[PDB]
């Protein structure tokens, strides 16, 4: 458990543990979320260059692992070496981002390149349900403004994208100001910190990116209606907590209370949630998650399910609407003291994993946030503290009667009208 | 009439009727919704509903 970060030109962040292997990489401040309707997908034809067949081939000779990841707020390009050789994954990393950042987009590798995530993108599209509605949760809830776009961009805006569009980009955001140099494995901090103050020469040192407008929550819904699939898919979310709110723990912990669900194991059917009860009697959905979503500006809260079960749609959802009402009036001591036990759990599951690749990416999107990464057991203590006050007063603020953002696709002609399932959000008192 | 012109049977019996039959067109008002009920209302275009229904 370690948290050394240090700025020298750059800004270098690193967490040692003696495992196996060592990832490095470095993060920009800048995703999907910088991007425009028009050149939406930039980002994602970048990671995929980075890892196209040439390039891939030059770190395999190396002996050297690629990865990368394109998110909303953040974006991410990452090597993981065999630890010794913590030194020629920064060779690999600055004769791409500096030599071979001409040489990448070359017109033969650019047509290969967007011919497959043309591939990717419309694949996507046609079968993958859940993810597909869950993006087109965030295109209504966050329309006009910069959560709305697609990580992976439009299949439009993807085909008449040029060399010169990756140009414009990695100009305007692959800059000092809006990175981190990340490393995590076993590799110590001073042995990568020197590696990096070892060469100097800046880079476009002294360039901003460009402002923007702020992200905003409105409640909406997009209706993906399509009767030749199997099943239905929603999500529906209000507008959740920001990372570095106040309650970005409460709201983690009360989308644990509802937790995740799947009808076929066993030993899904048996957790102390009170929601199964109502559910499970007539089978209303094969599975459901609850989330909570955060990034820089706002965040999602609330769930996902699938269900054959096309006609009792609207008892899905009146049930789970119900629970939630729950959280502002009656929840229970001991509902938020297995949430809290479960919460831990499933946080550890991510914090410590056996794979650094996923370490960096956690380590990167944090430090760029907020300059720091909380250390696990500083979240723990956070955790326990939260009373059944705490999470009434959130629920009360951010879930009664508010705003409600849906999506949906396949058999959803049971899902009712927007106002119905908005009226939901509150009970009736005298 | 209950007699030989419109007099005091013809009244009494008039208003004891006039009191049942709003009753048998209650019994005969929900055959109506009956009725409705199977294939709905119909709509301005004179065309299917089946489409686009809200509650
Ligand atoms: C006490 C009398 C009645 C009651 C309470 C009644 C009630 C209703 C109700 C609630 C509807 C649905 C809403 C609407 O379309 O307005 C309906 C539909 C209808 N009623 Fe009546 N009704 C009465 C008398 C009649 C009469 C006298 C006729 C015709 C001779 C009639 C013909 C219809 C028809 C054809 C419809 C369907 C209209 C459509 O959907 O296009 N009703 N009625």
């Amino acid at each position: 458990a370690e948290v050394t970060q240090l700025s020298n030109g750059i800004v270098v962040a690193t967490e040692h543990n003696p495992a196996h292997t060592a990832s490095v990489g470095v993060v920009f401040g800048s995703g999907a979320a910088n991007e425009n309707p028009y050149n939406n997908g930039v980002s994602n034809l970048w990671k995929n260059i980075f890892l196209s067949k040439e390039n891939s081939a030059v770190a395999a000779k190396e002996g050297l692992a690629l990865s990368s990841n394109i998110s909303r707020d953040f974006q991410s390009y990452i090597v993981s070496s065999l630890p010794g050789s913590t030194d020629k994954s920064l060779d690999f990393l600055n004769q791409s981002f500096i030599q071979q950042k001409a040489n990448l987009l070359s017109s033969s590798n650019f047509e290969a390149t967007k011919k497959s995530v043309l591939k990717q993108v419309q694949d996507f599209e046609d079968n993958d349900h859940p993810n597909r509605v869950l993006e087109h949760l965030h295109s209504t809830a966050f329309q006009n403004t910069p959560l709305s776009l697609p990580t992976r961009g439009t299949l439009e805006s993807l085909e008449n994208l040029v060399v010169a569009d990756l140009e414009s980009f990695a100009n305007n955001h692959f800059l000092n100001s809006n990175a981190v140099v990340v490393g995590t494995g076993n590799i110590k901090h001073e042995d990568l910190v020197n590696s990096i103050e070892s060469k100097n020469l800046s880079l476009q040192t002294g360039t901003k990116p460009v402002l923007k407008k702020k992200a905003a929550f409105l409640g909406s819904e997009v209706r993906l209606r399509d009767d030749t699939l199997p099943k239905a898919w929603i999500s529906l979310a209000v507008e959740g907590e920001p990372v570095n709110s106040p309650n970005y723990f409460v709201a983690k912990l009360a989308a644990q209370i509802f937790g995740s669900y799947n009808a076929f194991e066993p030993a899904s059917r048996l957790q102390g949630i009170k929601l199964l009860d109502n559910i499970q009697e007539y089978q209303l959905c094969d599975n459901f998650n609850h989330f909570s979503l955060s990034y820089k500006d706002s965040g999602l809260w609330g769930f996902s399910t699938a269900t054959r079960n096309v006609t009792m749609i609207d008892d899905l959802i009146h049930f789970t609407l119900k629970q939630w009402n729950r959280l502002t009036i009656s929840v229970t001591d001991t509902e938020v003291e297995r949430a809290k036990s479960l919460l831990k759990l499933q946080l550890g599951q991510l914090y410590e994993s056996g794979n650094p690749v996923n370490d960096a990416n956690l380590l990167g999107a944090e430090v760029l946030i907020k300059g720091s990464k909380l250390s696990l057991g500083e979240a723990f203590k956070k955790i326990d503290a939260i009373t059944v006050k705490d999470v009434k007063a959130w629920a009360g603020k951010r879930l009664w009667d508010q705003d409600i953002a849906i999506a949906g696709t396949g058999q959803i002609e049971g899902l009712l009208d927007y106002m119905r399932i908005r009226s939901d959000m509150s009970m009736m008192r005298w | 009439w209950g007699g030989f012109s419109v007099s005091n049977p013809t009244i009494q019996r008039f208003f004891a009727l006039h009191y049942l039959v709003p009753f048998i067109i209650a019994a005969m008002v929900i055959m109506h919704l009956m009725a409705l009920h199977i294939h709905g209302s119909s709509n301005p275009l004179g065309i299917t509903g089946n489409l686009d229904r809200i509650p």
